[PDB]
RNA sequence: ACCCCUAUACCUUCUGCAUAAUGAAUUAACUAGAAAUAACUUUGCAAGGAGAGCCAAAGCUAAGACCCCCGAAACCAGACGA
RNA sequence: CCGAGCCUGGUGAUAGCUGGUUGUCCAAGAUAGAAUCUUAGUUCAACUUUAAAUUUGCCCACAGAACCAAAUCCCCUUGUAAAUUUAACUGUUAGUCCAAAGAGGAACAGCUCUUUGGACACUAGGAAAAAACCUUGUAGAGAGAGUAAAAAAUUUAACA
RNA sequence: ACCUCGGAGCAGAACCCAACCUCCGAGCAGUACAUGCUAAGACUUCACCAGUCAAAGCGAACCUCAAUUGAUCCAAUAACUUGACCAACGGAACAAGUUACCCUAGGGAUAACAGCGCAAUCCUAUUCUAGAGUCCAUAUCAACAAUAGGGUUUACG
């Protein structure tokens, strides 16, 4: 009752190739899990080629850094742009 | 234009510490404003109504939905790692015991 | 869209029912209680019941 | 008015500044736990329970539990049903006493035999009565067992080396409640053999009255540092059988400690009129079960919505009374 | 409702009353209940149980029937066998 | 006796009338609550009552006690009138 | 006195409409709502009267009455005395202002529409005269006494 | 224009609560075919009628949905059962205009004139200094606004 000391008890609204390619993102993902940073999304983008995403955002320069270090250490890279080397994947960041 | 619908006259009809005999309504209810707790039923109205004798009482108990039931599951995933969300109960508190022994007689 | 229609027991004969169905299919049979037999027994379709 | 929270209100701490940092119980296990958690917690909000509620043995067992892994060596498991003998046999060696409290505080012997007060039956019990050749039918802590089976004393081991061993009905039958009646009662027993030991009340089988329910017998057994005395010869008279253990306890054993206990379910049975007519030579009492009548509303004079069943539920009853013609 | 007859110089009785209750010598008006031999389809089994019982009159009702009735219709029938011959004397009653 | 002080005729109809709302010159005589069922009351008798028939799981018989007046435009039948 | 004559009769036509209803004295006694060819009426309910039977009735104190202000409900003690039921009824069921919370309208109305509470339709004293603001209720006589509400206040522009 | 039913606000915390107040909708679908029988005990749209919930039992397994509807007599049916936008939605079995040719009973319970309240509109006066006035707010005009007063207007009541 809403005079009773036990008023907002029951409140709850306020509370609330290419298989390489694929394995890496998977690898990626599982990574920024550990992490604990905002995994969005991730998309199937289409001799062939296979294109993979992992759709980030928010995370300080140096654990950014660190971040992009785990991911450098195959395939290719595409985010400053930060390519690399060792079918295709494309972490897009949103910092 | 539109409608005037007359006055539904729901709520309580039975109060913490009254004795209610079984089958007695308790509250009536559009959606859940009480729950049914112990020795307490629900009508196909969400009605609650006393299975036995005895007296009401009302209590703010945990509040776990069933599995089965999609949207309160889904609720009960997206809260944080320490809530837990809590409801009202009524309850009755049964007063008469069932059953008493008695002698028929000595054979 | 939706006939009314009695439905006519085989076995346990007088016990009739009123029941829906879509007016564009099929006569209808089913399985329901006679409570003069006091057994499940097939109902056939008979005689649409005015429509709606 | 908006009066404050007397304590603490939950879902307090967890709000917090952002929702999105934290991890959620993305499953239903958890949720289910942390309720449960709640739930045994207290609260200030009446709530439900207001209302109605070394080291070296460790190494070995580790080495042996490495032992049977290399036997298994896990092929088996990618299927073993295990023996269960022996389980049993570890368990009464073991965590058996620990567990048995717990029957004993559900089923009311602490609360009526002690008065309150528990204590861990240590010293493990084996009792078993005898029909015909074999098998023995064991009592075991909390068992079924018919007075017909129970007609005669049974057998009984415990692997200890002196000891008293007593066997008391908890309901207290026939006459006024909170007492109780003793079965029989064994004294100054020198190790594991009853013949030895003395026995001051002889042994009765158990005599539950027809339909009254169902009795919960004990077998007790205590520690004796020193031999003591007690107290009626072969006697069926039922007002000296009449003791609660409780006062016992207390006014006598005192240089005495209970180690082993046993209790026994009991209902009628055909053995039970032939004890009542044989030996107590009376009359046996037949118990039915009386519910509560039906309730009824007061007695209307113009009754309204109800239907013509409303006459029937006030009335003495179904025949037809002719007042006077 | 005619409280003098012109031949006779009686109460008539309106017999609409009489072709549609029973009354108990007791007083009771006992009535079917409206709408119960209609539209049962769309109607749900238990409201069709409910249609199906007889009704006990208001206090009220009842006083109105009495005085749309004459005294013949308050008599004590004695029938052979009518089923609601047991519900004409009234037993129990305490105010 | 006046002079002093106090004092917004009446009925009706109104949420509310001194109303400047109706009615009423005045006297006289005339001029408007009448019906039982069911209740209550006090008698009578009483598992019966009632001067047939009717009612009766305490009834029945008995009395007593409730229920207005004035006013259309109208409709129709039959006469009487150019 | 012709939108259909006049007279008699049916005819004491019929009126939810208006007007009128005659000896004395006392007592109790006020407008929650329903439907309705119905809002000029009615019949239920509600309130009201009488005669009964009865046991509780009002005041109420902790506990208690979801989430998406004022307060109320429930309510033991307690102060009190009645309330529920049975048996008979009629009559009110076209209301007003003030305070408060709102709604429509102009943040108009002596405006209109809900709700809570007063008052009035029932005496008195006051607020000039006064329905509805305030004081005050149970009665009669006195050429006795103490009180209540109760009588509006103001006066003002220098400047270097 | 509306007339029956339902949800939200007015109506913030047990019910209840209006307006030709503000806003959404309904007059159905879908799944069954034990939507089988019965039955303690309750609720109830402030009456009644209509609605609602329902333990146990006997029979069987191993309802969703907010509103989604309509009395009586009559019809139609061997019987079970089924009959209206009877939507003016508690429904008269079936009914239209017009009357300055009109009549009667009433009504200030309801208008036109007149009064009265209010003052939207209207009329006036201050305050304010934007801007016009070759410059210069006040010789004279005067925007945006503000504060008073009047009761000519047309309304409203
Ligand atoms: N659909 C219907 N349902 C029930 N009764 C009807 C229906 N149609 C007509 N009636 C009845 O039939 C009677 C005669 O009317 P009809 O139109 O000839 C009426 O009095 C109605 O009660
Ligand atoms: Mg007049
Ligand atoms: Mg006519
Ligand atoms: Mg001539
Ligand atoms: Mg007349
Ligand atoms: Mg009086
Ligand atoms: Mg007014
Ligand atoms: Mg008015
Ligand atoms: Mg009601
Ligand atoms: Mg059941
Ligand atoms: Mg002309
Ligand atoms: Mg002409
Ligand atoms: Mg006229
Ligand atoms: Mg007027
Ligand atoms: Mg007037
Ligand atoms: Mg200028």
């Amino acid at each position: 009752y809403k005079t009773k000391p036990t008023h907002g008890i029951g409140k709850y609204k306020h509370l609330i190739d290419m298989t390489l390619a694929e394995s890496y993102a998977q690898y990626v993902h599982n990574l920024c899990n550990s992490l604990s940073i905002k995994v969005e999304e991730s998309y199937a983008m289409p001799l062939t080629t296979h294109e993979r995403v992992v759709q980030i955002s928010g995370l300080s320069a140096t654990f950014a850094e660190i971040f992009l270090e785990i991911i450098q250490s195959g395939v290719r890279l595409s985010v400053x742009x930060x390519x690399x080397x060792x079918x295709x994947x494309x972490x897009x960041x949103x910092x | 234009l539109g409608g005037k619908s007359s006055g539904r006259r729901q709520g309580i009809k039975k109060m913490e510490g009254h004795y209610v005999h079984a089958g007695n309504i308790i509250a009536t209810q559009r959606h859940f404003r009480w729950h049914p707790g112990a020795h307490v039923g629900v009508g196909k109205n969400k009605c609650l109504y006393a299975l036995e004798e005895g007296i009401v009482r009302y209590t703010k108990e945990v509040y776990v939905p069933h599995p089965r039931n999609t949207e309160a599951v889904d609720l009960i995933t997206r809260l944080p790692k320490g809530a837990v969300l809590y409801k009202t109960f009524v309850h009755v508190v049964p007063a008469k015991p069932e059953g008493t022994f008695k002698l028929v007689a000595m054979l | 869209k939706n006939i009314l229609v009695r439905m006519v027991s085989e076995a346990g004969t007088g016990f009739c029912f009123n029941t829906k169905r879509n007016r564009l299919r099929e006569k209808l049979t089913l399985l329901h209680y006679d409570p003069v037999v006091k057994q499940r027994v097939l109902f056939v379709e008979k005689k649409k019941i005015r429509s709606l | 008015r908006r009066t404050p929270p007397l304590g603490p209100m939950p879902n307090s701490d967890i709000d917090l500044s952002n929702l999105e940092r934290l991890e959620k119980y993305r499953s239903f296990d958890r949720y289910r736990r942390r309720a449960e958690q709640e739930a045994q917690a207290p609260h200030w909000w009446r709530t439900y329970r207001e209302y109605f509620g070394r080291t070296q043995q460790l190494l070995e067992r580790k080495q042996a539990i490495q032992e049977l892994r290399a036997n298994v060596e896990e092929r088996a498991a990618r299927t073993a049903s295990v023996p269960l003998d022996a389980v049993r046999a570890e368990w009464e060696r073991t965590c058996g006493p620990y567990h048995k409290q717990r029957l004993a505080e559900y089923y009311g012997l602490y609360r009526d035999l002690f008065h309150g007060a528990t204590f861990v039956p240590r010293v493990p019990l084996h009792v078993a009565y005898a029909v015909g050749e074999d098998d023995l039918m064991p009592v075991y802590c909390g068992n079924e067992v018919t007075p017909t089976e129970a007609a005669q004393a049974p057998e009984v081991t415990y692997e200890a080396e002196l000891w008293t061993l007593l066997l008391t009905s908890l309901d207290g039958h026939l006459l006024e409640p909170d007492a109780e009646y003793l079965h029989w009662l064994l004294t100054n027993i020198p190790g594991n053999r009853v013949a030895e030991g003395q026995v001051t009340c002889p042994y009765l089988p158990p005599f539950p009255a027809r339909g009254s329910g169902i009795h919960r017998l004990a077998f007790l057994l205590f520690k004796q540092d020193q031999p003591i005395d007690f107290s009626p010869s072969p006697c069926y008279q039922l007002a000296q059988r009449t003791f609660r253990t409780f006062d016992f306890y207390k006014k006598h054993q005192e240089t005495m400690t209970p180690a082993g206990l046993s209790f026994f379910q009991c209902r009628w049975d055909d053995s039970v009129t032939y004890i009542f007519h044989q030996l107590l030579d009376m009359r046996e009492p037949v118990f039915e079960f009386v519910r509560p009548p039906p309730y009824h509303p007061k007695q209307k004079r113009f009754p309204h919505r109800q239907p013509l069943r409303y006459l029937d539920r006030y009335r003495d009853s179904h025949e037809p009374t002719y007042g006077i013609y | 409702l005619t409280y003098f007859s012109a031949r006779k110089g009686k109460r008539k009785t309106v017999k609409a009353v009489i072709d549609r209750f029973l009354r108990l010598h007791c007083g009771l008006w006992v009535r079917r209940k409206a709408g119960y031999k209609k539209k049962l389809w769309k109607k749900t089994p238990a409201r069709k149980k409910r249609l199906r019982e007889f009704v006990f009159c208001n206090k009220t009702q009842s006083k109105l029937l009495d005085k749309m009735t004459t005294s013949f219709w308050k008599r004590r029938n004695w029938y052979v066998d009518d089923p609601y011959q047991k519900y004409h004397d009234r037993t129990n009653l305490k105010v």
